[PDB]
RNA sequence: UCCUCCUAAAGAGUAACGGAGGAGCACGAAGGUUGGCUAAUCCUGGUCGGACAUCAGGAGGUUAGUGCAAUGGCAUAAGCC
RNA sequence: ACGACCAGGGCUACACACGUGCUACAAUGGCGCAUACAAAGAGAAGCGACCUCGCGAGAGCAAGCGGACCUCAUAAAGUGCGUCGUAGUCCGGAUUGGAGUCUGCAACUCGACUCCAUGAAGUCGGAAUCGCUAGUAAUCGUGGAUCAGAAUGCCACGGUG
């Protein structure tokens, strides 16, 4: 219960838990759970720990929540650096895709912001 | 006493081969570790400060002194006495044996450790760190735990400079960098 | 120390998935079964490879010929 | 973005340009209004002044700015804010 | 009415509708004794923690403290457990 | 020149206010496997099987079709079993990073879609307000026009009811 440096829950079942780290999802939890043998519809509960040496050798193949945090900002870092137009957008907080600022902006920009 | 034995027999010929010192006393040596938690946060409920202290019991064997304050301010709404924190010295064998199983097991048990600092010994080889969450220690239950502390150790040796110790705690394997 | 303020503290084993098997004095009371210890933590070979910066032109010209 | 079989794409009087540049090797700015034009590995240390709408900025181009287009570094919409 | 300093002229004392401040209590421990301890402030480092909580070291050396006004005292502490 | 040609930009901006919609806040449900039942349409610079490759969007070869013949094209909701077991959740899917596909000279401003990861707000909505009397509302999918590409809009179709 306890994978890549932090715990995760007993009571759920194994894919669930394990899309609790920061960097796997669904598709690669069954991913996981494929190159260690071990069924989806079990829990985190009675494993061997050897089950979970294995599900932690697995998960460190890829990339996790220290390093992949550390990608990200370096990412976003880097169009800042560069003055790009995604850069431009991640620094004064609007969306990047091409999405509309005249409304609905809101998860970038937050809550509402009244004239005064 | 491992890593006391380690140190009589190992560290204190490397520190004389890499100091070159006329003296075996004139060898840094650690002397104590202090574990403060400041919990400024008790004054809600003296329950908050009542569990820091449980917690800090069981990551190093010894019940805590619980600090106070020392003059009143009135930015943190505190008069003079109030119980604001807690502290355990440890000396000797216990103190060897938590440092053991700080660089051993609680260091690897960080989130995203990436190494300490070289810059965190006060000018004087003494040095300070503070971990930021306390359920790298196993002592703690996670299911049983409710509340995030931190706390912050201090490694207070006899080194006169700040190499010297530096190179001790290296000497120890301390993960700096 | 004092006798009765002080709360048990008993010599454990603490077993390793490196199989580090180190036996220490604690609280705990039960035998500890780790994940990392500082032998087996990718200090020494995860910090090298956790740099990562990756190259421009590298991926650039990976990505044809001309 | 564009598929890696049609490989990037560039301007032929770009490409041209860029290849006098390289061989007089003169740091002249290169003004252009091939904003869609992706930057190459040997455009590297370039000043180019891309075309905005309304003039040419000047763009040093760096190892970072190769996977990109020239229209990334020229914004065309001025805004400062409204108070 | 009482207390403290100056005026007050190096003993005491000394006036003015002269210059400035306080008191009309508190404490069953804030008393007695034994034992022990020694500040303010600043510097550096340090999870939340911030100008300022707690922690460790260093400078400093009473610039602090004294139940309350001022003056005189106070380390053998009269200060603090 | 208030006329004409070209490149690039803009019509897509953003402290905010309103309208119309879509998706939700779940258990009359989400997921996974299996399986049943439609109507109406479009198609030659087009519809594009089958087979192969790809996780995938798609790619290659390539029949048949100006079409009650061939293609778009498996309807979904539903039903059967298992699963979750009331949580910001296996709800929700925004946002963002990376990798890609296709259209097209060309997807930076400024396209759509896919994959991996991320997992906001939101736990039924104040004052106020709208539609609807039966195959109706509600809900479920389908197709077309415009169109190289690009609809949650529009115009049509049937299912349950
Ligand atoms: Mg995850
Ligand atoms: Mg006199
Ligand atoms: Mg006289
Ligand atoms: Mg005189
Ligand atoms: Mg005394
Ligand atoms: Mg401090
Ligand atoms: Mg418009
Ligand atoms: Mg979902
Ligand atoms: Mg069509
Ligand atoms: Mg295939
Ligand atoms: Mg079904
Ligand atoms: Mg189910
Ligand atoms: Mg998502
Ligand atoms: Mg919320
Ligand atoms: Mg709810
Ligand atoms: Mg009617
Ligand atoms: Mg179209
Ligand atoms: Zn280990």
């Amino acid at each position: 219960a306890r994978i890549a440096g932090i715990n995760i829950p007993d009571h759920k079942h194994a894919v669930i838990a394990l899309t609790s780290i920061y960097g796997v999802g669904k598709t690669r939890s069954k991913a996981i759970l494929a190159a260690a043998g071990i069924a989806e519809d079990v829990k985190i509960s009675e494993l061997s720990e050897g089950q979970i040496d294995t599900l932690r050798d697995e998960v460190a193949k890829f990339v996790v929540e220290g390093d992949l945090r550390r990608e990200i900002s370096m990412s976003i870092k880097r169009l800042m650096d560069l003055g790009c137009y995604r850069g431009l957008r991640h620094r004064r907080g609007l969306p990047v895709r091409g999405q509309r600022t005249k409304t609905n902006a809101r998860t970038r920009k937050g809550p509402r912001k009244p004239i005064k | 006493a491992k890593l006391h034995d380690y140190y009589k027999d190992e560290v204190v010929k490397k520190l004389m081969t890499e100091f070159n010192y006329n003296s075996v006393m004139q060898v840094p040596r650690v002397e104590k570790i202090t574990l403060n938690m400041g919990v400024g946060e008790a004054i809600a409920d003296k329950k908050l400060l009542d569990n820091a202290a449980a917690d800090l019991a069981a990551i190093s064997g010894q019940k805590p002194l619980i600090t106070k304050a020392r003059k009143s301010v009135a930015g943190f709404k505190i008069r003079q006495g109030y119980p604001i924190g807690c502290k355990v010295t440890l000396r000797g064998e216990r103190m060897w044996e938590f440092f053991e199983r700080l660089i051993t097991i609680a260091v690897p048990r960080i989130r995203d450790f990436r190494g300490l600092s070289a810059k965190s010994f006060d000018g004087r080889g003494n040095y300070s760190m503070g971990v930021r969450e306390q359920i790298i220690f196993p002592e703690i239950d996670y299911d049983k735990v409710d509340r995030v502390r931190g706390l912050d150790i201090t490694i207070t040796t006899t080194a006169k400079s700040d190499e010297e110790g530096r190179a001790l705690l290296a000497a120890f394997d301390f993960p700096f960098r | 120390m004092k006798k009765d303020i002080h709360p048990k503290y008993e010599e454990i084993t603490a077993s390793c998935s490196c199989g580090n098997v180190m036996k220490i004095r604690s609280t705990v009371g039960h035998d500890l079964n780790l994940d990392v210890c500082s032998k087996c933590h990718p200090f020494f070979t995860g910090k090298q490879r956790d740099v990562a910066t990756g190259g421009r032109v590298d991926r650039f010209n990976k990505r044809f010929n001309i | 973005p564009r598929s890696l079989k049609k490989g990037p794409f560039i301007d032929l009087h770009l490409l041209k340009k860029v290849e006098k540049a390289v061989e007089s090797g003169d740091k002249k700015p290169l003004r252009t209004w091939s904003r869609r034009s992706t930057i190459f590995p040997n455009m590297i240390g370039l000043t180019i002044a891309v075309h905005n709408g309304r003039q040419h900025v000047p763009v040093f181009v760096t190892d970072e700015m190769v996977g990109h287009k020239l229209g990334e570094f020229a914004p065309t919409r001025t805004y400062r804010g409204h108070a």
